[PDB]
């Protein structure tokens, strides 16, 4: 059999003059490395089988070791940087990439994945993945009229390797490469498999996770209605990069984000903003912080889909992640809101909720919190009514708090909060 | 998404 062999009898048959011996030690290795828990995968780089097992990606005439040796240094790329580094080491890059080629798709397959845990690494290999020529190879193998007549697991490795190639930062993929996977990425986000899906979504959240030019060219590819779409859709592992995408393509200008909003995207803020997952509610109070600090009539948007008691309601009771998120919600709305609009959170609740976060112990929100107080009250004197909300604040136990803090061993705190207490107080 | 994947059985 080729079960539980030692790594010495592995090296004695890989050494040895034979190719269907080294065959079968290959296999052996294989099975250690992905039938273990503790793989000794440090064992095998110790005994020198790297260079051996990438010279055997080359033997075009015996398939099945091309196979078992993609596999045994799939499984030690899948390990720590040092570990994927020896398998780069050993010229394991352009040996997978001409593999890409193959006939057999179980081979390809295979070096589609290896390839992906090598970019998967980091910036630096992910760079070299796509010097060597990767990426024209990997989208040949999608250049099909539909994706559906491709093997499911398939799709799903390739999906997967190329949002690795789009993945990290410092620096970001070059922006040539981007071009040419975006298209492929465009049409992997409209097919009916959810782990192509999920994995399609994850590498569109990487591409917008910078700076403005790198949202346009993804916006401009026409993927916003899309991403909307999949926010509504009933997968978690949908949802969760899907709206990491919407909310980092806020993050650009006030013309990316009205793509967002003219797509739809506000419709689906009642349930996220009450989604029984934590990180669910605080990416989407991130998202609505970012749309809040847009224009007048982009703030309007957010009231008239009637978001404004959902933002009450997640700084009355969410975990305080979520909670700090809805204060900068509630502080970009107040700097840039109209009069009117500033009323209208006023009479929808906000006060109370707000003042009851002066009792955190984190400094950072109690200076958003004090500084969507004082535009609040900004927009009162315009009314003559800094009376009437100096009245609300100290009904609810706010004059007190407001108090305390001036006492506070911070520097910015004490004085925000006396010039508050003395101007209206 | 996991940035590294084993294939195991």
């Amino acid at each position: 059999g080729t079960v539980n062999w030692s790594v010495e009898d592995i090296v004695k048959g890989i050494n040895s003059n034979n190719l269907e011996s080294q065959l079968q030690a290959t296999q052996a290795a294989r099975k250690l490395l992905s039938r273990e828990k503790q793989p000794p995968i440090d064992n095998i780089i110790r005994a020198g089988l790297i260079p051996k097992f990438v010279s055997f990606l080359g033997k075009t005439d015996c398939s099945p070791i091309q196979f078992e040796s993609a596999w045994a240094l799939t499984n030690i790329a899948s390990g720590t940087s040092e570990q994927t580094k020896a398998v780069v080491d050993g010229g394991a890059i352009p040996a997978f990439i001409s593999l890409l080629a193959s006939p057999h798709a179980h081979i390809s397959e295979q070096a589609v994945w290896a390839l992906g845990n090598i970019a998967g690494d980091g910036s630096a290999f992910r760079d070299l993945v796509i010097k060597h020529g990767a990426i024209d190879p990997l989208l040949a193998l999608l250049a099909v009229p539909d994706l559906s007549t491709l093997a499911c697991g398939y799709l799903r490795n390739l999906t997967w390797t190329l949002s690795n190639l789009c993945r990290n930062k410092n620096p970001a993929p070059p922006l040539d490469a981007v071009e040419q996977i975006l298209p492929t990425l465009v049409r992997l986000l409209h097919h009916n498999d959810p782990e192509v899906l999920a994995d399609s979504c994850w590498a569109i959240s990487y591409l917008t996770d910078g700076p403005n030019e790198r949202i346009e060219m993804v916006v401009k590819k026409g993927v916003v209605p899309q991403l909307v779409k999949l926010l509504g859709a009933t997968e978690l592992p949908i949802v969760t990069p899907a709206l990491r995408a919407i909310g980092n393509i806020v993050t650009g200008t006030d013309e990316q984000t009205q793509k967002v909003i003219d797509a739809g995207a506000l419709a689906v803020f009642p349930s996220l903003l009450t989604n029984p997952k934590t990180n669910i509610q605080k990416e989407a109070t991130w998202t609505m912080s970012n749309i809040t600090a847009g224009r007048q009539d982009q703030i309007q948007q957010v009231v008239n889909h009637g978001l404004v008691p959902f933002l009450v309601g997640v700084l009355s009771k969410a975990d305080f992640k979520t909670q700090k998120e809805a204060a900068w919600a509630i502080t970009n709305y107040t700097s840039g809101g109209t009069v009117e609009q500033i009323v209208y959170l006023v009479h929808c609740g906000i006060i109370e909720p707000l003042m009851n976060l002066l009792s955190a112990k984190d400094t950072k929100i109690i200076q958003v919190i004090l500084d969507a107080i004082s535009n609040i009250f900004q927009a009162a004197e315009k009314l003559g009514e800094t009376e009437k909300l100096s009245i609300m604040i100290e009904e609810c136990g706010g004059l007190d708090k407001i108090e305390a803090l001036q006492r506070h061993e911070n520097e910015s705190v004490y004085k925000a909060s006396l010039n508050l207490i003395e101007k209206y107080f | 998404e996991r940035r590294k994947r084993a294939k195991v059985e």
